[PDB]
């Protein structure tokens, strides 16, 4: 049956190439041969047998079969290599995790400079994001690594959401530690700089809201290189942590120890004055510096900016494809 | 790591802006020409320029003004490059010394903003007051032009108009006033604001919006004889002062975009307008004086002079000297008579300053057997195309071949004494239904000449129509002789069809040397091409011949001869045909992971290939197997202008971003995904746009000539003119020419206090990372330059390492020796 | 889609086990050894009760697949652990189970390990997540049983007595094959169901529908109490064969 997984060999496919190096194996392009679907094959590798198959491939297979939503990549089956050995012992073969196969992903059209996002396309770009993050928000599953680079995008406009490699379960009622250094610096929220552990879904929204911005400028919000940096640059944009916004953040490990230079004010309106009003709320709302006042996912989807958009009349990107292969004097 | 050495053989010939003022003495016209990164100043004589002094600045410069504020003597220059470093500039000049003094400097980057669709835009205000920056879209920078603000500081306006097209301070204001067309959903509009410094904001302007055509490009600010501004469209000309409104919509116009304006007379009565077909026009201000007292403007006129080459920037001299300042052809010296020749033309030319002009593609040959070596350029657009034939016999001897169109790809074939050059020339669409081109050209004063026949695509019944007056391209394959540069024959291709890739190689076990083309089928509907064909051509006997044609579902961009194979990019596929003894290409492998393959090198069995937005992917043939694999691929996403291979494991790459860079495999098999993993090694911001790779050098180095350090010659062409090289370098070579700059850095002056290090980090919109791998030849090549008194302060506490002697002290005069070999790489 | 993993009492008769020649007691004795081995070794590691239900889960399913006399139990369960503790985000190291393992089991049941007892388990892993069908998102009778308990509204002392001895037969079940027989949210309520017939307790009278007798109905459709009672007879037998008896 279509539910027997790990059985089927992945002579089925036909490769096309590597897509990319992955945490636990490479991610390769493929064919399949009966179908003719394009598929993507993340490689696991349980030759290191140090904790056998890894946990980063294990939560993406735990948590995306049990995840349906359009803007959440689907895990088609699970597929291995010809053991070619009775003995199971001496099999060393690898898992290949099959997945839908997208066409492009954003870090890669935005840092080759050949995409253009009007404000239709941001809409119909953001609420298929959010409303993917609400679903797993609402299922208690955190992202915890929300990046361009994850954020896959087909010809047709549509989006997914797919590495959930550092992906866990959230409990509002019983709170638990957890590993706070989880996602790529920039796109890091305030709390996780400041080490709360205790963190809560709204740090997959700071991210988000990184992304909202870097759509309307092309290039990323915060970039730095080290934890302290980021701090001061968002303490620039959005003001420096102060109990007067955030009243719990002395609660924080390093609150005491990390500090801007100054006690900024917060200027995020100012500097993104070039933005339409109903983003500006909506990015002003989303880079809040208190998790327990930052915007949660619906909230985004009941937005001026994200309410009304209509996803029947999905927006490609611009993606040209011709003419830019030579440049016009 | 890699180590690798760039120099420039030639400097940036496309002229970016010209202006003119009183920048050396308060006495002298000057005449300032802007190369990407380089400074020319001369002086107006009555027989031509004089040259006094030319600069480089680390930095490509965008914004060049002369202004003189009250209390100076004289103009002063505000530069402001690519990368936003600003800075004012003044000559001084103590008898023969002549030095650039920087009054003021800084960088004026916003860490959070959008830049802007028509780029960087500064003006200063007629009382110099402040400068007006527009670099990104929303929002209007203000650098206060006070005696105090000498780090250039500036505040942000909130401008609601988002998509600005062209904004100039206007003249005769009871304040500092902006006047900018602009585009919204609407269409395109004229507007006028009011600049508070004490307020630090706008403040509503003097005169009333109108709205205008919808592609206005320009505006022109009148002096204030008149008042007000002018603005420049595709079909008419409007001038806009308060109540007053003129429109002149005269039909010559039309015909060609207008891309330049200059003021020939102080009093606004007269200005000059250029096109890109070369025709400079006369706009005139027609006055009507009331009685009053008052000068009113009664209409405007546009007459016609002549001829220029394309001209980025016009600037008038004096007399009736006029100083084009072109991009993509010869620059200019052209004098404006009173009287038409003979030909009814008012435009004669004085001199030809030459041009590279967009260097497409490029070929090394040895045409005289010099041994030396000589550079064939596709150069040039439009009607300034030419191929540029240049050596190394101290200067560079070029010989320009005028072709009036536009060149795209070159190669050689020995074996008929021949060039094969594929162009492009413009027709338009006619009253017959056909097409007329513009004028005579290489493709149609060939000595012989043939048309496609080919019946591939002829099933059509896909229908594109066509409007009169729009414009087509029509490709040709163009065989010259080798010595005469006489056009032999000209074959035009199908309709609609875009010649792309070229080569002449002997295939399989065929005796037949060809000329094998790459062609796609471009309709203006069609987001990427989905038809073309790879057809080969013998040119025998005055004669081309057809030999045979191959249809593929695709462009195909690039192709390369792979040991008596043919190797093609059609789309995102790599292909390998195999030439049979029935004179037909038989497929024999492909490779399908690419989303545009649009650059293939090879050496061996190795392929590299050049993607839109993946890089570069090292891929081989298994001649085992009969099929590809993927070696090693790079991961960083760049867009790709042109890849080359430096040896088996060091692969070269240029970025749309103006920057090189060098991958290596890992050459550290550990596990299958190190070895699949392509390191960038070796990142360097060039300031430049590489069109072309080729290996070769223009020097002499048979019988004995003095080889040096460096190892390899990689020439590359760009489309500001400039060739350059890349070569290799020991760890040995690298460390101490590396250690050697970091000491000429501290000790050598930069133009605008502009940090070298700086200027050659890698930059994109996205990153700025230090560079690495790459020793910028040019600053070493200053070291014999500087005075002595800086030369033995550069050398002090130098120890050189992994020699003879594993540390050696050095002295000014060994690295005078060292330098100078350096020099003949070049 | 997902695969089914309920069979019938009667399909049980059939395990690869039963047909190599092992009788039903046996079997049923090995899974209750399994099962209870994974529970010790867990508790000595102080894992979260669903990581040792889990474990025991993906041993009973194992073992509907595979026989008990060509893979020895406890290396099984040591494996299930070992995964179900990645599963479940409590990992512990393939050596600290070992180690317990060690404590826990005579020297001839750490035989069954070989000479190199992490190699054994870390090689099966490769077995188990095949034969689990990669299936590993698991639910167990105690979060339905807290779920269904939140809503009855009584007395606190004779709820919560309610639930902790329906707790202790949850305990108790995981050493049967109830587990391969009916879905947890049946289970929570049989348990329930025992605890109230066993406290003499009317749970209909805390219910939103105090004259709905068949109270279960409001959490689990479709449950007959010829299932309910199957699952107590089930449960009861445990204790009977033992020396134990009811919590109460
Ligand atoms: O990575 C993509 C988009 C296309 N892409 C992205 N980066 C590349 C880098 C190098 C070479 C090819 C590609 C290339 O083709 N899609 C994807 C990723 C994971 C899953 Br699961 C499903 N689809």
């Amino acid at each position: 049956t279509e539910s027997d997984w790990g059985k089927r060999c992945v002579d089925k496919f036909d490769i096309i190439g590597i897509i990319g190096e992955g945490t636990y194996g490479q991610v390769y392009k493929a064919k399949d041969k009966d179908t003719g679907e394009l598929v993507a094959l993340k490689k696991v590798r349980l030759d290191n047998e140090k904790e056998g198959f890894p946990i980063t491939a294990i939560r993406e297979i735990k948590i995306l079969r049990q995840l349906i939503h359009r803007s959440v990549v689907n895990m088609k089956e699970i597929v291995t290599d010809k053991q070619d050995a009775l003995d199971f012992k001496k099999d060393k073969g690898a898992f290949y995790l099959v997945f839908e196969y997208m066409d492009h992903d954003l870090m890669g059209l935005l840092e080759s400079g050949l995409v253009h996002f009007s404000e239709d396309h941001i809409k119909s770009f953001m609420k298929q994001l959010m409303e993917g993050l609400e679903y797993c928000h609402k299922k208690n599953f955190l992202h915890r690594d929300i990046k361009c680079s994850n954020i896959l995008l087909n010809n047709s406009g549509q989006i997914k959401l797919a590495d959930f490699g550092l992906a866990r379960l959230y409990n509002s009622e019983e709170s638990r530690p957890y590993t706070n250094k989880v996602i790529t610096l920039w796109y890091r929220p305030p709390e996780l700089l400041l080490g709360e552990e205790r963190y809560t879904p709204a740090i997959d929204v700071w991210s988000c809201g990184c992304i909202l911005g870097e759509l309307f400028t092309k290039k990323p919000i915060f970039q730095a290189n080290l934890e302290l940096a980021q701090l001061e640059l968002i303490s620039r944009l959005c003001g420096s942590p102060c109990p007067a916004v955030w009243p719990d953040v002395i609660r924080l490990p390093y609150f005491n120890t990390m500090k801007p230079k100054k006690q900024y004010r917060r200027r995020l309106r100012e500097e993104f004055s070039f933005i339409p009003s109903a983003a500006l709320d909506l990015l002003d709302h989303m880079l809040t510096l208190d998790p327990s006042k930052r915007c949660t996912a619906e909230q985004t989807l009941q937005s001026d900016f994200l309410k009304d958009v209509e996803l029947s009349k999905m927006a490609p990107p611009d993606l040209p494809h011709w003419q830019d292969c030579h440049e016009l004097w | 790591m890699s180590y690798n050495y760039v120099v420039t053989a030639q400097k940036p010939t496309a002229v970016n802006g010209c202006v003119t003022g009183h920048f050396t003495s308060a006495e002298d016209l000057n005449l300032l020409i802007a190369k990407n990164t380089r400074l020319e100043i001369y002086v107006v004589t009555a027989e031509g320029l004089r040259p006094v002094k030319e600069v480089g600045m680390y930095g490509k410069i965008a914004v060049m003004e002369l202004f003189r504020p009250k209390g100076e003597s004289k103009d002063l220059l505000f530069i402001l490059t690519a990368k936003y470093n600003a800075c004012i500039l003044e000559y001084k000049q103590s008898g023969e010394s002549i030095d650039i003094i920087t009054r003021a400097h800084g960088n004026v980057q916003d860490r959070i903003g959008r830049p802007s669709e028509t780029g960087i835009i500064g003006i200063i205000d007629p009382e110099c007051r402040m400068i007006g920056l527009r670099l990104y879209d929303g929002l209007f920078k203000v650098i206060p032009l006070d005696r105090d603000n000498k780090e250039l500081k500036a505040f942000n306006i909130r401008l609601e108009e988002l998509h600005v097209i062209d904004v100039k301070f206007l003249y005769g204001c009871q304040a500092p006033t902006i006047c900018f067309v602009y585009q919204d959903p609407q269409g395109r509009h004229v507007k006028t604001y009011e600049v508070s410094l004490r307020e630090k904001e706008f403040n509503k302007g003097p005169w009333k919006q109108e709205n205008v055509e919808a592609e206005a490009s320009m505006v022109i600010a009148v002096p204030e004889p008149f008042g007000g501004a002018i603005i420049i469209g595709q079909e008419s000309i409007t001038y806009h002062n308060g109540d007053k409104y003129l429109a002149i919509a005269p039909p010559i116009i039309k015909q060609s975009t207008i891309v330049c304006h200059n003021r020939v007379d102080p009093n606004g009565s007269r200005y000059l307008l250029g096109d890109m077909e070369g025709r400079l026009f006369m706009l005139l201000l027609e006055k009507e004086e009331q009685m009053d007292g008052t000068v009113t403007l009664k209409d405007l006129r546009v007459e016609l002079l002549g001829e220029t080459s394309i001209a980025e920037c016009l600037t008038y001299l004096d007399n009736g000297v006029v100083f084009v300042g072109s991009r993509l052809g010869d620059s200019q010296l052209v004098k404006l008579n009173v009287d038409s020749n003979e030909q009814g033309s008012y435009v004669v030319a004085m001199e030809t300053f030459t041009n590279l002009g967009p260097i497409v593609d490029m070929c090394v040959v040895d045409l005289e057997r010099q041994g030396q070596g000589q550079l064939v350029t596709c150069s040039g657009a439009f009607k300034e195309g030419s191929l540029r034939i240049i050596r190394n016999g101290q200067k560079l001897h070029i010989r320009t071949v005028p072709l009036y169109e536009s060149p795209r790809k070159i190669c050689y074939q020995e074996v008929s004494q021949c060039f094969g050059v594929l162009s492009s020339r413009i027709e338009v669409q006619d009253t017959s239904g056909g097409t007329t081109a513009l004028r005579p050209s290489a493709s149609t004063q060939a000595l012989s000449s043939s048309v496609s026949s080919s019946k591939l695509f002829s099933s059509s019944t896909a229908p594109h129509e066509t409007s009169f007056g729009e414009e087509v391209e029509v490709h040709n394959l163009l065989i010259i002789d080798q010595h005469t540069f006489e056009v032999l024959h000209a074959h035009q291709f199908l309709q609609n069809e875009y010649a792309l890739s070229l080569v002449s190689c002997k295939l399989g076990k065929d005796p037949n040397t060809y000329f094998i083309v790459g062609t796609a089928m471009v309709y203006p509907e069609e987001a990427e091409p989905k038809q073309g064909r790879i057809v080969v051509f013998q040119y025998s006997d005055g004669k081309l011949q057809t030999v045979a044609e191959k249809e593929v579902k695709g462009a195909v961009y690039s192709m390369v001869e792979f040991n008596g194979k043919l190797l093609a990019s059609i789309n995102s596929t790599v292909r390998l045909y195999e030439w049979t003894t029935e004179k037909e290409l038989r497929t024999e492998c492909n490779h399908y992971n690419n989303i545009m393959a649009l650059y293939l090198k090879t050496k061996g069995d190795f392929i590299l290939v050049g993607d839109l937005m993946r890089s570069v992917l090292l891929l081989a043939y298994k001649p085992m197997e009969g099929n590809f694999e993927e070696i090693a691929r790079d991961f960083n996403p760049n867009w790709m202008s042109a890849v080359e291979i430096l040896d088996d494991d060091n692969f070269l790459g240029a970025e749309n971003a103006f920057n090189l860079f060098v991958c290596q495999k890992d050459s550290a098999a550990t596990t299958d995904e190190e070895r699949q993993h392509l390191q960038e090694v070796g990142l360097f911001h060039l300031g430049e746009f590489v069109n072309v790779f080729c290996h070769g050098s223009l020097v002499m180095q048979n019988l004995g000539e003095t080889s040096t350090p460096t190892q390899g010659s990689v020439l590359f062409g760009t489309v500001n003119g400039m060739i350059g090289l890349v070569t290799s370098l020991s760890e040995s070579w690298y460390n101490l020419l590396l250690d050697m700059q970091n000491r000429l850095n501290k000790v050598i002056k930069s133009v605008g206090k502009i940090e070298h290090s700086f200027w050659r980090s890698f930059h994109t919109e996205r990153k700025t990372e230090p560079a690495t791998g790459f020793i910028d030849g040019d600053l070493i090549e200053s070291f014999l330059d500087i005075s002595r008194p800086k030369m033995q302060e550069v050398v002090a506490n130098l120890q050189y390492d992994d020699g003879s002697g594993m540390k050696r002290e050095a002295t000014a005069d060994d690295l005078i020796k060292v330098v100078e070999e350096l020099t003949r790489i070049h | 889609t997902k695969p089914c993993w309920y069979w019938d009492k009667k399909d049980l008769a059939h395990t690869p086990s039963q047909l190599e020649g092992l009788d039903p007691a046996t079997e049923a004795r090995y899974r209750r050894e399994g099962a209870r081995f994974i529970f010790d070794v867990g508790t000595r590691l102080g894992l979260h009760y669903d990581t040792l239900a889990t474990g025991i889960i993906y041993f009973h399913r194992f073992y509907m697949f595979h026989s008990f006399k060509q893979f020895p139990r406890y290396v099984t369960g040591a494996c299930c652990l070992f995964l179900a503790g990645k599963v479940e985000e409590t990992p512990k190291k393939c050596k600290d189970i070992i180690k317990t393992a060690r404590s826990l089991l005579n020297d001839v049941q750490f035989g069954q390990f070989g000479d190199d007892p992490k190699e054994e388990v870390m090689v099966l892993e490769r077995i188990l997540l095949q034969t689990i069908k990669f299936d590993l998102q698991v639910e167990h009778p105690y979060q339905f049983l807290l779920k269904y308990a939140k809503q009855l509204k009584g007395d606190k002392n004779k709820i919560q007595k309610l639930v902790q001895m329906a707790w202790t037969f949850v305990n108790d079940s995981l050493c049967t094959t109830l587990s391969l027989q009916w879905e947890p949210e049946i289970i929570a309520v049989a348990v329930m169901y025992l605890a109230g017939r066993l406290c003499k307790f009317e749970i209909q009278e805390w219910t939103s529908k105090p004259m709905y007798r068949r109270w279960w109905e409001q959490f689990v459709q479709d449950v007959p109490v010829d299932v309910l009672e199957d699952i107590c007879h089930q449960i009861l037998d445990l204790y009977s064969q033992g020396k134990q008896q009811m919590p109460h």
